[PDB]
């Protein structure tokens, strides 16, 4: 009965489901636009924990001695002492991880952090990392720039629709939503240099995977 | 309806199922002794060849994208980006 | 019932809270008495629901139904494809069951399988009514000899004069 | 809009379509001592304008036929005072992209 | 297939459109218009008559000839006839269609006998299902039974409104096998108004009376004026499916051979022509219709065999017989 | 055993091989030939093949015409329908007059 109830019921090349009367069933299948064999169980991270974790964890005041970062993981770590410029660029990195937490926590009032989501961003940085031999020693040559402004790009690349109108493009920023949320909290800058230690290399590297594999996810039309 | 090269919203990528029918129509041709567009370096199996035409954008093949409300899209082999 | 709730410091703790469960439904009388969160109350009823919260608080409970039958086996189903069915049974507003409501019909075609030793009948009524076969079934296709416009099918293929 | 309290006599109740365009509305108290759209699993409607109604009818190149629908008696409808040919767009929050917008239009 | 040219574009089929087939279409496209109920010997000179299986229609004896379309057995896609009823018949299988949408309009002036003044029946009108609607419109009219002249507005009770000037009283309809029979009365036990009137409703008074029915109302109903008008569901040009469809057994010479169909058109046309000859030569009026009634049971029994009888006399006094909507019995059966 | 029904053919479509569905639930009945009106979408067309002559009367069509394949018990099927009053109408475009 569930077969016969269904059966008509097609991706279409716009990224609408519908069915043989060509009825909207959903505005995007999935509502995500995504192949379910092409997701897998992630942690958002952003969600958990206590503030101070957070922010230990996320924050990077280029103004405070304390506060910034050693420039031991950075190779410009101290000229970037007390960088007003570059300080407005991390204070909107950090807004937005801000607005991320309150935002997850409506949606999964819960608690849950893991959720199935494209592109499994942990096991590309784990390449990356044995790829280019990156050593734990040695500072990174990552500019902040690099990193913030990085990030930054590659969230205007990840493409569920293409549309050029307002409507789609909106659309195309809601389906992207929960995935950017994850994205944002993997490649905080903190977490790129004291973490991951990625090298402006293995760095660059990674987000072009995370859109390779991004658009390699996305629903073909014809899906029955 | 038709619409122009350009505004077309479509996805750039070819699709898995685009793939399938391509290979398959390619493939019963050269089952019929059309002429190949590559150098067989030794394959002798439709298509085994037909798939090494894609890869070489051999194939001058065109495929029309419909839309639900009647309209449609036409992209080319040729154009279309395979990674599946 | 305990509760996973942000504590004051951000990090999620349990909070225990008593919760009442009840055996019969009436949702608009007692989502109205006084001391309750009518914010929260449910019931696994979604078709009141539905006629006291609307179609989408329908839906999701509908949703919150069908998962709940899944995961009491320990099983697990990409949301997903119970979405899809849940919003087929919501699409004309109103909660639209599953298990075979038209004697003829559901979304097919006076062509798909003869259905009843007289199909006769329901092209009599075709006629009558003059519907419209859309033509993107299976078998309505195979009675024409053509392939349906699904998967592999829902796009033509043609030669290009431009390969040089 | 009429608030009664237990109810109206069906003589008084053919007595509201009568004076067009001019809408009007009833409700029955009780349907009011709570507002159901302040409840959990009650997302967002939002009325709108015929304007962007065109627009969505328009990018999607849909019919008003193939939309989904949402009825006119439907206690959220019946809240915002939809009219039959009226869309909302409603927005909700969702465990695959983070919030998803649907439309239904009034039946 | 068939090895030859045809400048027309090839293509697929992209949707099915259904529909009734109206009297004038059926002309419009029919090729011959057939006559005699005989076939083959003209005083002897075999061949085939002006009558049937031949005139236009598809041909046998491996002649090409066929409308110039020339071809063959094989290539020749049997063309359609023509052969005009002496009088109006119900199609079998709308008998029950017919019965109900004559209980939802006046059988007086074709007027529907709830309009948009209810409110009952603008929820009805509203449904936008050509199967349910007209079975919620349906339910709540055959309840009305005079074409009502004066009702309550939208407003005072006192003021009413008025609506299409047709006070007479409507008639409920039983169904007798191919017939339908209508009783009328001036209300239900009320003084000088009892007792009822039983006649009979002429196939020809149904006809008229849907083709006074607007377009809104009976597209308010499921049908579709430009594919199904409601007085098509009444058969007045009759189609003759080409020799494809009813073929001829002919051993090689000399023998004689036509399908069942072609028989039981014969006696159609036969029993058509016998009707006409009643009024070409004047006739009492029980006869007229005994000799309508009897085209009406061949032209039913023609496309469906499940009703008072199982006319199986075609050659065989053994008594067998096949229609139609049988035939498709191992058409929609065998496929 | 060893048939293809309904549950295997709803596999079939869920991988989407629609050609391989069309090979499977493909009768034997010739691939018959037959010409279409594009106004009324009936077999009414007489083709005179060699005179390139195409005439669908009734419509006033020569130029409006096609052409398609169809098994032939299809084509009664269809002839059968057109017995019995029915109008089985075979159009090539799918958006309507819409
Ligand atoms: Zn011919
Ligand atoms: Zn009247
Ligand atoms: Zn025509």
């Amino acid at each position: 009965r569930l077969v016969k109830a269904l059966e008509d019921i097609m991706v279409h090349y716009d990224n609408t489901t519908r069915n043989s009367l060509g009825n909207v069933i959903q505005f995007i299948y999935g509502e995500d636009g995504m192949d379910a064999a092409h997701i897998e169980k992630q942690s958002l991270d952003t969600i958990g924990g206590s503030d101070a974790a957070f922010e230990k964890r996320y924050r990077v005041d280029l103004l405070n001695t304390d506060h910034t970062l050693d420039p031991s993981l950075l190779e410009s770590g101290s000229e970037i002492l007390g960088d007003l410029k570059l300080q407005v660029l991390l204070d909107e990195e950090y807004k937005q991880l801000v607005k991320d937490r309150k935002f997850l926590r409506e949606v999964f009032v819960d608690g849950e952090a893991n959720w199935p989501l494209p592109v499994n961003i942990r096991r590309i940085i784990q390449n990356a990392q044995q790829t280019f031999h990156i050593d734990h020693t040695k500072p990174s040559d990552l500019t902040i720039k690099d990193i913030v402004l990085g990030v930054k790009d590659l969230q205007e690349n990840l493409l569920v629709l293409r549309g050029k109108n307002e409507i789609i493009q909106n659309a195309q920023r809601d389906a992207v939503t929960l995935f950017c949320c994850l994205l944002r909290s993997r490649l905080a800058t903190r977490r790129v240099l004291q973490e991951y230690r990625l090298t402006k290399q293995a760095f660059d590297w990674v987000l072009s995977n995370i859109e390779a594999q991004f658009l390699r996810s996305v629903v073909h039309p014809g899906e029955m | 309806k038709a619409i122009p090269k350009d505004q077309r919203a479509t996805t750039p990528y070819m699709t898995k199922y685009e793939r399938a029918r391509i290979l398959g129509t390619r493939a019963l041709q050269i089952s019929m002794n059309a002429p190949v567009f590559v150098d067989l370096e030794g394959e002798t199996d439709p298509l085994r060849i037909a798939m090494k035409e894609l890869a070489e954008k051999k194939i001058p093949l065109v495929i029309r994208r419909y839309l639900p409300d009647g309209s449609f899209e036409d992209w080319s082999v040729e154009e279309l980006i395979v990674d599946l | 019932y305990d509760r996973k709730v942000p504590s004051p410091t951000g990090e999620y703790v349990k909070e225990p809270e008593w919760v009442l469960e009840t055996d019969g439904v009436n949702l608009s009388e007692v989502m109205t008495v006084p001391g309750i969160d009518p914010t929260r109350i449910y019931t696994n009823s979604f078709i009141d629901i539905m006629e006291v919260l609307g179609i989408e608080a329908g839906r999701a409970a509908l949703y919150k139904e069908v998962y709940n039958v899944i995961a009491s086996d320990g099983s697990y189903v990409n949301y997903r494809h119970m979405a899809l069915l849940v919003d087929v049974m919501t699409t004309q507003g109103g909660l639209t069951s599953v298990t075979r409501h038209g004697f003829n019909r559901s979304n097919t075609g006076a062509l798909m399988r003869c259905s009843f030793e007289e199909t006769v009948e329901i092209l009599f009524e075709a006629g009558a009514s003059a519907e419209l076969d859309d033509c993107r079934g299976v078998s309505e296709n195979v009675i024409l000899g053509q392939m349906a416009p699904i998967g592999t099918g829902a796009f033509d293929v043609m030669i290009d004069e431009e390969s040089l | 809009i009429f608030v009664y309290q237990n109810n109206i006599t069906p003589s008084a109740m053919k007595l509201v379509p009568s004076i067009p365009p001019a809408t009007i509305e009833t409700f029955n108290e009780a349907a009011l001592v709570v507002n159901i759209t302040h409840h959990e699993l009650v997302p967002k409607h939002i009325r709108l304008s015929s304007d962007e109604k065109r627009e969505l009818l328009k990018r999607y190149r849909l019919k008003e036929s193939q939309l989904p629908r949402i009825q006119r008696a439907d206690p959220v409808a019946l809240y915002l005072g939809l009219k039959r040919g009226e869309v909302v767009k409603i927005i909700r929050k969702s465990e695959t992209s983070g919030r998803y917008a649907s439309y239904r239009i009034c039946m | 297939v068939g090895q030859q040219y045809s400048s027309a574009p090839l293509r697929t089929v992209k949707e099915v459109q259904f529909g009734l087939f109206s009297p004038e279409e059926v002309r419009a496209i029919s090729v011959a218009k057939i006559r005699f109920p005989e076939t083959m010997d003209e005083t002897q000179t075999r061949a085939k008559i002006g009558g049937l299986n031949d005139p236009r229609l598809g041909s046998i004896d491996r002649n090409l000839k066929c409308q110039t379309c020339q071809e063959g057995m094989n290539e020749c896609p049997g063309h359609f006839g023509h052969i005009d009823l002496a009088k109006p018949v119900f199609h079998v299988g709308f008998i029950a269609k017919i019965k109900k949408v004559c209980e939802c309009v006046c059988m007086h002036c074709g007027k529907l006998l709830l309009d948009e003044h209810n409110e009952l029946m603008r929820q009805a009108l509203a449904i936008k299902d050509s199967k349910k609607r007209f079975a919620a419109i349906w339910t709540l009219c055959k309840t009305k039974m005079v074409c009502e002249t004066d009702v309550p507005s939208e407003d005072d009770p006192t003021q009413l409104v008025s609506r299409g000037g047709c006070g007479n009283t409507q008639p409920t309809i039983r169904k007798d096998g191919l017939k339908l029979v209508g009783s009328w009365k001036k209300d239900r036990a009320t003084g000088d108004a009892d007792e009822p009137e039983l006649r009979v409703l002429s196939t020809e008074e149904i006809l008229n009376i849907f083709k006074h029915i607007s377009v809104k109302d009976f597209t308010s109903l499921g049908f579709n004026e430009v594919f199904s008008r409601p007085e098509w569901m009444i058969l007045t040009c009759l189609p003759v499916p080409p020799p494809p469809v009813r073929p001829s057994i002919s051993f090689n010479e000399s023998q004689r051979g036509e399908d069942d169909l072609t028989f039981k058109l014969a006696d159609i046309l036969k029993a058509n022509i016998s009707l006409e000859t009643l009024e070409h030569n004047g006739a009492p009026h029980h006869a007229i219709e005994e000799a309508e009634s009897l085209l009406q049971f061949h032209v039913a029994t023609y496309m469906d065999n499940d009703i008072a009888g199982q006319p199986q006399a075609l050659q065989k006094s053994g008594r067998p017989v096949k229609s139609i909507r049988a035939r498709l019995k191992g058409k929609e059966g065998r496929i | 055993g060893l048939r293809f029904g309904e549950m295997e053919r709803d596999c079939m479509i869920a991988h989407g091989a629609a050609s391989f569905l069309k090979e499977r639930l493909m009768e034997a009945s010739d691939a018959f030939r037959v010409h279409i009106c594009g106004i009324c979408g009936l077999m009414t067309v007489i083709a005179k093949l060699n005179h390139n002559q195409f005439e669908c009367k009734g419509c006033d069509n020569k130029i409006d015409i096609y052409q398609i394949h169809i098994p032939y018990a299809a084509k009664l099927l269809f002839q059968e329908l057109m017995a019995m009053n029915i109008t089985p109408r075979l159009y090539t475009d799918r958006s309507r007059d819409f």
